[PDB]
DNA sequence: GACTAGATCAGAAGCAGTAGAGCATGCATAGTTT
DNA sequence: AAACTATGCATGCTCTACTGCTTCTGATCTAGTCGACT
């Protein structure tokens, strides 16, 4: 999956899209408009490289390349951003459907070739490579041309051309009054036609709804943090790579800004002599350090070669029963390491050979890792992991090595003597029913940095020019009133059983 | 050394390093004119081609009176090295 | 490929944090 | 502008300051009309000739200012029926203001 | 923590002459006494050393008298070691040709200490002699300073050319240092008489970088009525160097002639510099910057009470993978110091944990300013002492979703019987670890763990190197770190024939 | 317990 | 020949991630002076 | 015995540099059309 994806709104402009069939309802423009507003921030937050458009259809007015009749581009192939959603807020409200109505206008006839071919020059004139080509229909006609045969076979036509290119079609149909019917005309034009979706649809479609679910969290396309070389011997190598499958996300960088004119400045540092007011590059200068009252000075060059063990790559060493290998001995964050043909041929097979004979003897592979040039080597170990999948046959563990590091004689610390009291059974008892009573299930994905959400939050809110920023719920909060209801008197008794009368925890 | 002027250009080496080489060279007995005048006599400039030093001094004989010695284009090194050395330095091609 | 995310082609759809709900 | 009033290190003021600047062709004093937040130094300055209100002890009003005035107070209920009905009586009494036909 | 060391040397004509086969006990003490020196020179821990040799014909020390006390010098007093005292090693020391009564060198260490050790709170003494135990001894004097040694509380040290076909007069000096050892400490001061050979060995490896962990006070929380007071330290982490290096100039070498400082300028043709005051902070926010100030950004952050060290809840040990762990740090937890009524209920916890076979997750913030984070805590039993252990648990946003292809049914990479049957040889042959049937027990033949960072030790090689070799490029790696990063030999033997089936099976071509 | 000249 | 327009390769820019240094802030711990 | 100051640790934010992977752009090249000549 090399490139970028495009997105293409299509709107409906008729009359019976602007009708409410109850006073407390959105109308189905109104949803529609709402959904492409959603879409745009979560591309924003996500992915800020991709391409969308909006594009209208049945209008009165006109604006596209081939100068079709009743269609109105309104946004071209372009990365989002807050002008383009300012844009589109101004339809939103009764009175923006006011405003929509006397720009373009509405209730005009249609083809949905034109609107295909309108569609198709779009992408054509994207000079990026795009990877997905996507075009989403809001309307709730399941009928567009009922009364002309020729237009449908037209648009038929036009479909499956699209088909052909590779632009996906989707229809998030509406609701309607009587009732949506794919099996009428959009059988055909929609890409993929699901076996439940045959029968008569009463309400908006359900993809709306995961539409309007905003997503604020970054996505990034697979990448190789580094392709090196496992090397059994001097004489025996395979190419694998490295790759992080968990990772700290941290908020983009800041920018410095003129106050003025709000016009992007650069920072430049420079070092000079203070008795001669010379400008010094980075090679000039020495560097020094005061060990036993003496001064040693030492080159850059010298410095950066102080950390040159060996060359980049991993190392064997043996294999060592996972016993030994400690939870508590975590040092950094683990990586994964999975084949790499492109490089070495037959490093696959190998590479199976290994991970399925380590599994079989529960045992883990002991290395020497160099990642980068000049640095100095570490000890890790490979633990073989299983590919492991869902009842959805979705997979959720990937078949390969888990590269965990081992801390060194260094990287620990001593810890102060403690005389052990141990607690009799009777409280263990009643802290096993209190853990029981708050017991919980726990997925890795259960929880968000409420720093990052805030801040996502605050930044849209000021683009917007929101009235007020939106407020994240924290779920790392406890809940201390749930808590409470569930325990009951334990915490009392517990209490009672474990300190004396007068303690005062707090104090 | 009352005798020669010293003068920095300030649109191309920033506030603060003119600052700080205008305050050295008053510390080493150096002259140096806050403000251009008829007066000065060497010119430094910093990180700049020889096109620019010429459009400056073309810029700079466009408000000057006539029948007068127009300073001499100098580099950086020349004033550094006259700082280093605590006294003037000749003046050489390269510094030209 | 049921549960790939609209939004996202190529990424599959995450499900809303429900933090900590007690059995 | 909300930051800005959070932060009292600056003055805000309404956009209608300006076209007034404009019309008249003249530099039109500050007014808490023509204002949404004020700084400290600004507080200190109008609060000798102006009263907390929007109002002036110095220049005279006229109907359209003091309604002006009466618009930014709030209601209030730390009255009771007779205490009101006996305070209005005492202010009908104490300027010749009984006089009134209602 | 702070220590004095006074190494007592010997240098009469015994050591000057050995066996041509084997060093000569002189260079070998010599070797020991600069490994020491520069141990300690490189380990800036406060402690002191003095040097006093016997064997010399000079004589100067405070206690000259008559006869007695002669042919011993003081040759370095009580202060913080130097490189100076190396050159001094080096070369000042030489042979000598009179011998000389280590009973009196002792003395003299003794008075030397007593003398010293005043005005400073020395809490710990050493006595390290340095003896062939060739010449003569003269025990007269051996009540009296066993007497001065346990009222000083000065500790003893041997050190021999031959460990425990020597002459009857080593006999007897091997008798009467075994006797000293018993009177000082009884039956384990045998095991404070080392050899030379022996102490090489330990002492070929530059200290650890130590730290000492702040005690870090809280109360583990579970609800709002239920609070243990508990002390959090740092147990593992990546050390990092003490000291960094310092830019100076080349030609003067002094820091005071080197400035940095930052400047702003905007994009303009003359770069008109702009002061920090004028200057706003921005995001990107798509394709354009949104203006935020730093200000309005602490207004509108989000806000914590900090230190916080809550239980969201409780989850099977299962549930929480090792592979999901994040941070930088492990935490150890354990009672606050001088409580037990925490410490009865932090083992309850433990236990239960422990028995029910379950995890915390919780919520923990260092401080006002730190970001929260979701860890897990799990129990740590041992026979001597109990803890929680504090690892931090990956956001949502920290989640990465990757699609790798399955091997196991790859109709392209499926291994044949050969090749699984050569790789399980490899992985027998290359075992790193020792299965003793007598005790059933695996023993690690090599521990990771008890490796020192070579980057430190390399360092610190340099630093000395150029410190006693101002004008000389830096030396290659040294033999034995790179023996100590590398596996046993016995298991590198036995890879041989596997390693050669492995490559005769599996092709390998590089492209 | 290594102490002394090993500490 | 010449032009114009298609398709192929290699270098530079953007971006991600790591490491080093400095700053600021907060807090804790221990030594010195009165 | 109490207050001030030297020393150290833990953490967040920022400049600066360096290495590696992916994508975009400038540069190096064959087919179609018109025209020149003989």
């Amino acid at each position: 999956y090399s490139g970028r994806d495009s997105l293409i709104f299509l709107v409906d402009a008729s009359k019976a899209m602007f009708e409410s069939q109850s006073e407390d309802e959105l109308t189905p423009f109104d949803m529609s408009i709402q959904c492409i507003q959603s879409v745009y921030i979560s591309k924003i937050i996500s992915s800020d490289r991709d391409l969308l458009a909006v594009v209208f259809y049945g209008t009165e007015k006109d604006k596209n390349s081939v100068n079709f009749k009743n269609i109105y581009v309104l946004q071209e192939l372009d990365n989002p951003g807050a002008k383009r959603i300012l844009e589109l807020d101004q339809f939103k409200g009764q009175q923006g459907q006011k405003r929509f109505q006397d720009m373009m206008g509405h209730g005009s006839d249609y083809s949905l070739s034109e609107v295909l071919w309108v569609c198709a020059n779009l992408f054509s004139d994207v000079q990026f490579k795009m990877s997905h080509k996507r075009i989403m229909l809001f309307t709730n006609e399941d009928n567009p041309h009922g009364n002309d045969s020729a237009k449908a076979s037209r648009a038929r036509t036009k479909a499956g051309d699209l088909r052909d290119t590779g632009i996906f079609l989707d229809l998030m149909h509406l609701k309607k009054p009587g009732g949506f019917d794919i099996s009428l005309f959009y059988r055909d034009i929609i890409s993929i036609a699901e076996d439940e979706d045959l029968r008569v649809h009463f309400e908006e479609s359900s993809k709306l709804e995961d539409l309007l679910r905003k997503v604020r969290a970054k996505e990034t396309r697979k990448r190789a943090l580094s392709r090196l070389k496992l090397k059994l011997n001097k004489d025996i190598v395979i190419s694998v790579g490295i790759y992080n499958l968990v990772q700290k996300a941290l908020k983009p960088p800041p920018i410095k800004l003129y106050r003025e004119t709000n016009e992007p400045v650069k920072t430049k540092t420079r070092t000079f002599n203070t008795s001669t007011g010379g400008l010094l590059l980075p090679s000039d200068t020495k560097r020094s350090q005061i060990y036993g009252s003496r001064q040693i000075i030492l080159e850059k060059e010298e410095t950066e070669e102080l950390k040159r063990f060996d060359d980049p790559g991993l190392m064997l060493m043996g294999f060592k029963p996972l016993v030994l290998l400690k939870k508590h001995h975590y040092l950094r964050p683990s990586l994964f390491v999975y084949p790499e043909e492109s490089l070495v041929i037959g490093s696959s097979t190998l590479f199976s050979a290994l991970l399925i004979k380590c599994l079989e003897k529960e045992v883990a592979a002991l290395c020497r890792y160099t990642p980068r040039r000049n640095i100095p080597p570490y000890f890790v170990a490979l633990v073989p992991q299983e590919e492991e999948l869902d009842d959805q046959k979705i997979q959720v563990t990937p078949p390969g090595f888990q590269l965990v590091f081992l801390p060194f004689a260094d990287d620990k610390r001593k810890m102060p003597f403690t005389e052990k009291i141990m607690a009799t059974p009777e409280q263990v008892g009643k802290m096993k029913a209190i853990v029981e009573k708050l017991r919980f299930t726990y997925r890795s994905d259960s929880f968000e940095n409420p720093v990052l959400q805030q801040h996502f939050r605050n930044l849209e809110a000021l683009a917007l020019d929101l009235m007020e920023p939106e407020q994240a719920v924290d779920l790392t909060l406890p809940k201390v009133e749930a808590m409470n209801k569930r325990l009951g008197s334990l915490v009392d008794e517990f209490k009672e059983l474990v300190y004396p009368p007068d303690y005062n925890p707090e104090g | 050394f009352p005798g020669v002027a010293i003068y920095l250009v300030e649109p191309r080496m920033g506030r603060s390093r003119r600052a700080f080489l205008t305050g050295l060279a008053r510390s080493k007995g150096f002259r140096v004119l806050d403000a251009c005048s008829s007066e000065a006599t060497h010119v430094v400039m910093e990180e700049t081609s020889a096109e620019e030093a010429v459009s400056w001094q073309e810029r700079r004989m466009a408000a000057a009176p006539p029948g007068c010695t127009p300073p001499a284009l100098l580099d950086i090194s020349w004033l550094t090295e006259s700082l280093g050395a605590g006294q003037p330095v000749p003046v050489e091609c390269r510094h030209r | 490929c049921p549960g790939e995310s609209l939004i996202n082609p190529g990424f599959k759809s995450k499900k809303p944090a429900g933090g900590v709900d007690f059995d | 502008v909300k930051n800005i009033i959070l932060s009292n290190k600056h003055d805000v003021v309404k956009p209608a300051w300006l076209l007034e600047c404009f019309k008249t062709k003249s530099f039109v004093p500050w007014q808490p009309r023509f204002m949404i937040h004020m700084c400290p130094s600004t507080k200190e300055h109008f609060a000798r000739e102006y009263d907390c209100y929007g109002d002036s002890y110095f220049i005279d009003t006229d109907l359209n200012q003091l309604k002006e005035v009466f618009s930014g107070i709030k209601n209030s209920n730390e009255q009771t029926p007779e205490e009101m009905a006996s305070l209005i009586a005492d202010l009908e009494y104490r300027y010749s203001w009984d006089c009134s036909p209602l | 923590n702070k220590a004095a060391v006074v190494l007592c040397m010997d240098v009469g004509f015994t050591m000057s002459n050995s066996i041509p086969g084997i060093e000569s006990p002189f260079e070998q003490a010599k070797k020991v006494i600069t490994m020491f020196v520069q141990r300690q020179v490189f380990a800036e821990n406060k402690d002191e050393i003095a040097l006093v040799l016997f064997g010399t014909d000079g004589t100067d020390n405070p206690l000259s008298g008559g006869d007695q006390y002669q042919n011993i010098t003081v040759h370095r007093h009580l202060m913080l070691p130097d490189f100076d005292l190396l050159e001094d090693i080096e070369s000042k020391i030489q042979p000598g040709s009179q011998q000389a009564d280590f009973l009196d060198a002792l003395i003299v260490s003794m008075d030397v200490i007593q003398h010293e050790t005043i005005g400073k709170k020395f809490e710990k003494r050493h006595i390290e002699i340095f003896t062939d135990l060739s010449s003569r001894f003269s025990k007269s004097q051996l009540d009296i300073i066993i007497h001065s040694l346990k009222k000083c509380d000065i500790s003893l040290q041997f050190f021999l050319p031959f460990s425990l076909g020597i002459t009857e007069q080593q006999k007897e000096g091997l008798e009467i240092v075994k006797m000293v050892m018993i009177s000082l400490e009884g039956e384990d001061g045998l095991d404070e008489i080392y050899s030379f050979s022996e102490s090489l060995r330990k002492l070929c490896v530059f200290k650890k970088i130590e730290r000492h962990s702040i005690h870090w006070p809280c109360r583990l929380t579970i609800g709002s009525n239920l609070s243990i007071r508990i002390a959090a330290y740092k147990s593992i982490l990546q050390e990092r160097v003490k000291k960094t290096w310092t830019v100076v100039d080349a030609k003067t070498l002094k820091k005071e002639d080197i400035q940095k400082e930052t400047v702003y300028c905007l994009n303009d043709d003359d770069e008109t510099e702009v002061l920090k005051e004028d200057i706003i902070q921005g995001f990107r926010y798509g394709s354009d910057i949104v203006p935020f100030s730093k200000v309005d950004e602490e207004q509108m952050k989000y806000k914590s009470e900090g230190k916080c060290f809550s239980v969201l809840g409780f989850c099977k040990s299962s549930q929480v993978q090792r592979r999901f762990f994040m941070g930088n740090q492990v935490l150890k937890v354990f009672a606050a110091r001088d409580d037990e009524a925490a410490a009865v209920a932090l083992s309850s916890l433990i236990h239960a944990l422990d028995d029910l076979d379950m995890v915390a997750i919780v919520r923990y913030a260092y401080d006002k300013r730190a970001n929260p984070q979701v860890g897990v805590a799990f129990p740590h039993i041992k026979h001597n002492y109990e803890c929680l252990v504090y690892v931090q648990l990956p956001f949502m946003e920290d989640l990465r979703q990757y699609m790798f292809s399955s091997l196991k049914n790859s109709k392209k990479y499926a291994p044949t019987e050969a090749q699984l049957n050569a790789v399980d040889a490899l992985i027998d042959s290359m075992s790193l670890a020792k299965k003793d049937e007598k005790t059933d027990t695996l023993e690690d033949l090599f521990p990771t763990t008890k490796i020192p960072n070579p980057r430190f030790q390399r360092l610190f090689q340099c630093l000395l190197h150029r410190a006693l070799h101002p004008r000389e490029p830096l030396p290659p790696i040294q033999q034995h770190i790179w023996n100590m990063l590398n596996p046993p030999a016995e298991v590198t033997t036995k890879s041989q024939i596997p390693l050669s089936k492995i490559k005769t099976l599996f092709p390998l071509i590089e492209a | 317990k290594p102490r002394g000249l090993f500490s």
